[PDB]
This record gives structure tokens, C-alpha cells and sequence, in this order.
């Protein structure tokens, strides 16, 4: 059982926490990965 | 010669809790601890409100 949290930080950034568990038994998650991410629209002039 | 047997999914025992008189309510088991609650104040646990 992989779980995703997403929680909004700010403005257009969030922040991703993943937990792993048993499933038909487990109550016990441990955080595996984490990291932030935004969405801000990038500039395309720069490219190719 | 007894044994004893029995399967319940844990999810069944979450769910056999039932309403919670306080109104922190019962615990959902997923990633950062999230507490759960449904309120009818007409109920006598919440009647104060």
C-alpha cells in the first residue's frame, strides 16, 4: 500500500510525501521519499 | 479439541468504533495522522452545541 500526500505550501508550490504499509493488517506507514514541486508555466523561447 | 479462528480485516475493526462522543473523532490509519468526525448535534454526545 503506496500512499502520495500532496499539501499546498504556496503559491503554484506543493509539497509530495509518499508512506508504505500492509495492507490488510498494517497501521504503520514509514515515509519512503518526499520533495516539493510548482507549477509555474515555463518559458518555451529557450529550447530545442 | 477447540482452536480458535476468526478473520476480521482490520478495516472492519476501524469501522466498529462507531460515532465518538469528543469531537476529535476516530482515527483514520494513513501518512500524516488524520483525524476524522461527523457531528449531528441533535445526537447527546454533542447536544450542548
Amino acid at each position: 500500500h503506496l500512499q502520495t500526500s500532496i499539501t499546498p505550501t504556496t503559491k503554484g508550490e506543493f509539497k509530495v510525501e509518499f508512506f508504505i504499509k500492509d495492507n490488510r493488517n498494517s497501521t504503520k506507514w514509514t515515509k519512503t521519499s518526499n520533495g516539493r514541486i510548482g507549477l509555474f508555466k515555463h518559458n518555451p523561447k529557450n529550447n530545442k | 479439541d477447540f482452536e480458535e479462528y476468526w478473520d476480521e480485516p482490520n478495516q472492519s475493526k476501524m469501522v466498529k468504533r462507531g460515532p465518538s462522543n469528543n469531537l476529535l473523532g476516530h482515527d483514520q490509519f494513513a501518512g500524516n495522522t488524520l483525524m476524522e468526525l461527523f457531528i449531528d448535534i441533535n445526537k447527546s454526545a454533542h447536544q450542548y452545541l
